[PDB]
RNA sequence: CGAUGGUAGGAUAGUGGCCUACCAUGGUUUCAACGGGUAACGGGGAAUAAGGGUUCGAUUCCGGAGAGGGAGCCUGAGAAACG
RNA sequence: AGCCGCGGUAAUUCCAGCUCCAAUAGCGUAUAUUAAAGUUGUUGCAGUUAAAAAGCUCGUAGUUGAACUUUGGGCCCGGUUGGCCGGUCGGAUUUCCAACGGGGCCUUUCCUUCUGGCUAACCUUGAGUCCUUGUGGCUCUUGGCGAACCAGGACUUUUACUUUGAAAAAAUUAGAGUGUUCAAAGCAGGCGUAUUGCUCGAAUAUAUUAGCAUGGAAUAAUAGAAUAGGACGUUUGGUUCUAUUUUGUUGGUUUCUAGGACCAUCGUAAUGAUUAAUAGGGACGGUCGGGGGCAUAACUACUGCGAAAGCAUUUGCCAAGGACGUUUUCAUUAAUCUAACCAUAAACUAUGCCGACUAGGGAUCGGGUGGUGUUUUUUUAAUGACCCACUCGGCACCUUACGAGAAAUCAAAGU
């Protein structure tokens, strides 16, 4: 039965944008969802996107553009150390110069490219190109 | 890049590569080893830069 | 694409769709692309000037072509209440 | 999904939105708190309270006119039962399953759906003792069967 | 979700199931039951020393047919007693008897369809003389 | 998680291991005896520390200095 | 015929069921105990290698054991020693 | 002549001559192991017809488990980078900008404190100090303090993970310097007057489990007040236990005093209980079915029921069960239920099974809500049947295919 709620919720998403869709509704809302979408947003991938609630957990309502390939999540949230991110990025994602895998780390949940200026690590989440 | 380590060992193969003279002076830039061939080295041994320097008459003179 | 020195080194610059941003290639050869004519105040048509739209290949063979044509038109100008948002 | 079974259906009441009270009530909570507790005295579960009181004094729910729900009304004024009223329906559907066995034993199917009605019983037994509601020496038996409610 | 499990804590059904059917692998089972000693008629060894008990003539059934030369043998370390091969002394004139000989095997496996038949082994000296020294006459067999 | 001696308990201690090639962990447990003074009174499923003194029986190395209940 | 704990002695360079007296009934286990195989001395390390890995380590350094097979002791700060 | 094979004369392979090819000190043959091998599969395989899903449901251990409880706003200092600026007998930058990370305070809001020294610092009775003259600070004197450091504390849920540190022998491995005549090596060497000399080296990296020191508070667990023996009080009555001190000193007594705990009732705080999963269980109301037990064909597909094997004459009993309906209620999720036969049905097989999402089409079976539509008639309102439209649940069927596949084919055998 339901054991992950963001690992469906992307799954919402690319399935609705092979079609060629612009809208999708996801549910239920999460605290760890909303900060997954704000880092696809705040680099273009995604439009804006608008929260209900009905105390219960709320439904989401995203907007996309056409510039997403594949947004995922990978579900052992594996134990990233701080020589080992790249070793990880070598093998999700397209090529050298763009694409995001992005961690839950003690300072936040950030990208790939945040972290190693901040210098932290943490857990792996996703990824999104 | 503005790693430590790159910096001590990058600009000593660069070093090293120029000395013997493989490396064009104004190539001293790190990507343009990566493209380095094989007879950049056969033109430096002493049976090929006697021939070249006037000495005999053919490569097997040498 | 461009190098260090700042010139573009693609061969060229493909074309995006217009209803779904995505890309068409040399090969699309369902990609339809559709002039239409702008109009005089007399009544009369101006023989070259035109408005371009660009529909890829897959919005046709699903059959949302047409539907993204009002869509794409009315916010133009060109229609006025034949398509509706909030379906 | 319908454990011990596969069926796939899905039908309840939908809880209306508003956590307040409708405009067309015109009562106390104190005119209202001891009508539970005037049926409580006439023996009656939770969930016949409710929906006497739904279908004919107009509350839609205890929870939101008072400020509790309805067991903890009636754990404060010490009418609440002893064992907890679900796990009670199921022991009582299980004895007459089995006073039906003294009577039949041709009957090789329903045997075991009474397999079944006592596998959900241990289910529910493990957690109202891991709760605490039910002392860690309650268990259920053939002989307890007859015993503590029969 | 593709029938094993992912979760963290799993480390301990991941290892014990591949060393469970990690035996059909066909010659990792030999590695461990350790058959090389128990069957096989040299042991574990390259070559092997044995003292040839007589000629035999062999013959190769289906589509081939010609007179394939063979030697029975009989090996010092085991007592046991295998069928070797010669190589193309297809004039037949080389036969010996009573002599020390050295075996080897062939790169093994083959198709005997044509029926070159059921032996596993070859010769490569005899009575502490090559064999190609006395096919390329370079030497000859040392006797008083 | 017993206490069937006298003046000595067993205490029960739970890890994870972690086996590279798999990039997992498994979990294991060790029990130890300690020893205890009856200045405390420990009764099963507590949970005590315990610090280490020089051998006191043929398998004893410990004996409790703390307690705190379940 | 000490297996797990308590009390008091004996013995040792010294702690300790190490041994002896009286008493208690314990301790290990599907998170694999106990038993069987090993053509098994352990590690630093070695061969192959996109990444993950598979297979070796009798053998120059450090640690243990042995001197035909078992047991016993003398001299000494130190040996159950094998020139 | 490894394996497809070439022989039945003269062969585009055996046996020899000639001429060519490959490595040059042959890697020629044998036996082990590694890559090739996604043919051991964590990364990363195989579901129908090719090897391969157990007869069927309940249920151990093991693995895995919905959402929620401090966000936001404002001010200010100080990092190096893109930079303007070059000003020049590449380095200053007068000096400003963009980002990128870091402090700080304030917003109903973080160490929780205590006693001592103790040092700087604000200040207290108050001037020294020297500058426009000062309770000015600086600092002198008494006195309030925060303020840096030692020492006693004083109490406080517990882990997993991650960051940085100390400590993981040399040899070997990655590697800096260095004309052994080059090289593999080695740890040497270089320079002057060579005339009694000075001089640079012998680096650095490689937590790689467990333990130790430390930074952070995301992710995932865990504890706390519900019969209040709950928390705060300088409400008040108590019961104890210590004597550090002073009655120089000593020992012999008890008076306070501080100093430990426990003992009633008297006061203030807004006194203290997360939602109600298109998760699950439990009631409740009208129904449906060749479901089962006791007693007393046709309808059978177009489709009905049951965990499976299976299940057909009416009547009545006994209990069980799905779906629907609802502004009721509780806060859930894994030890392996005549007989016996011989296989004489291509004897269709890599389906925790639960969960989310992804195109159409009409027929039928249950339950419910609608409607100026019909008609038995009570009447063209309604009971009543029909009829129409929607709706949640069922076994099936026909289309296409973006997709998937070795293909046949498939709304899952897709994502």
């Amino acid at each position: 039965t339901r054991s992950s709620v963001l690992a469906d919720a992307l799954n919402a998403i690319n399935n609705a944008e092979k079609t060629g869709k612009r809208q999708v509704l996801i549910r239920p809302s999460s605290k760890v969802i909303i900060k997954f979408l704000q880092v696809m947003q705040k680099h273009g991938y995604i439009g804006e996107f608008e929260y209900i609630d009905d105390h219960r957990s709320g439904k989401i309502v995203v907007q996309l553009n056409g510039r997403l390939n594949k947004c995922g999540v990978i579900s052992p949230r594996f134990n990233v150390k701080i020589g080992d991110i790249e070793k990880w990025t070598a093998n999700l994602l397209p090529a050298r110069q763009f694409g995001y895998v992005i961690l839950t780390t003690s300072a936040g949940i950030m990208d790939h490219e945040e972290a190693r200026r901040k210098h932290v690590s943490g857990k792996i989440l996703g990824f999104v190109y | 890049e503005k790693d430590p380590k790159r910096l001590f060992e990058g600009n000593a193969l660069i070093r090293r590569l120029v000395r013997v003279g493989v490396l064009s002076e104004d190539k001293k830039k790190l990507d343009y080893v990566l493209a380095l061939k094989v007879e950049d080295f056969l033109e430096r041994r002493l049976q090929t830069q006697v021939y070249k320097l006037g000495l005999a008459k053919s490569v097997h003179h040498a | 694409m461009e190098n260090d020195k700042g010139q573009l080194v693609e061969l060229y610059v493909p074309r995006k769709c217009s209803a779904t941003n995505r890309i068409i290639k040399a090969d699309d050869h369902a990609s339809v692309q559709i002039n239409v004519a702008k109009v005089d105040e007399e009544g009369r048509a101006i023989p070259g000037e035109y408005v371009t739209y660009a529909l890829s290949g897959y919005v046709r063979s699903r059959g949302e072509s047409d539907d993204s044509l009002n869509r794409l038109a009315q916010n133009d100008g060109l229609l006025k209440n034949v398509w509706s948002y909030s379906r | 999904g319908r454990m011990h079974s596969a069926g796939k259906g899905i039908s309840s009441s939908a809880i209306p939105y508003s956590r307040n009270a409708p405009a067309w009530f015109k009562l106390s909570s104190e005119s209202v708190i001891e009508q539970i507790v005037k049926y409580a005295r006439k023996g009656l579960t939770p969930s016949q309270i409710g929906v006497l009181l739904r279908d004919a004094h107009g509350v839609t729910q205890a929870r939101v006119i008072t400020g509790n729900k309805i067991m903890r009304i009636l754990k404060s004024n010490g009418l609440a039962p002893e064992i907890p009223e679900d796990l009670y329906y199921l022991i009582k559907k299980a004895v007459s399953v089995r006073k039906h066995l003294e009577r039949n034993r041709k009957d090789k199917d329903a045997k075991f759906r009474l397999i079944l009605i006592e596998s959900r019983i241990h289910r529910l037994a493990r957690y109202y003792r891991t709760v605490a509601v039910l002392p860690p020496n309650w268990k259920y038996e053939s002989a307890t069967a007859s015993a503590l409610v029969n | 979700g593709k029938g094993k499990p992912r979760g963290l804590n799993s480390a301990r059904k991941l290892r014990v199931h591949r060393r469970n059917n990690r035996w059909a692998e066909n010659n990792y089972k030999k590695r461990l039951l350790g058959t090389a000693f128990k069957s096989s008629p040299f042991g574990g060894s390259s070559h092997a020393k044995g003292i040839v008990l007589e000629k035999l003539g062999i013959e190769s059934k289906q589509p081939n047919s010609a007179i394939r030369k063979c030697v029975r043998v009989q090996l010092i370390k085991n007592g046991k007693k295998v069928t070797a091969f010669v190589p193309n002394d297809g004039c037949l004139n080389f036969v010996d008897e009573n002599d020390e000989v050295l075996l080897a095997g062939f790169g093994r496996k083959g198709k005997a369809k044509g029926d070159i038949p059921g032996v596993r082994f070859k010769v490569v000296k005899v009575s502490g003389v090559s064999l190609l020294a006395l096919w390329k006459e370079k030497k000859e067999k040392p006797r008083s | 998680v017993s206490t069937k001696m006298h003046r000595t308990i067993v205490i029960r201690r739970a890890y994870l291991h972690y086996i590279p090639k798999y990039n997992r962990y498994e979990k294991r447990h060790k029990n130890v005896p300690v020893h205890v003074s009856p200045a405390f009174r420990v009764q099963v499923g507590d949970i005590v520390t315990v610090g280490q003194c020089r051998p006191i029986s043929k398998t004893v190395r410990f004996n409790v200095v703390k307690v705190s209940a379940a």
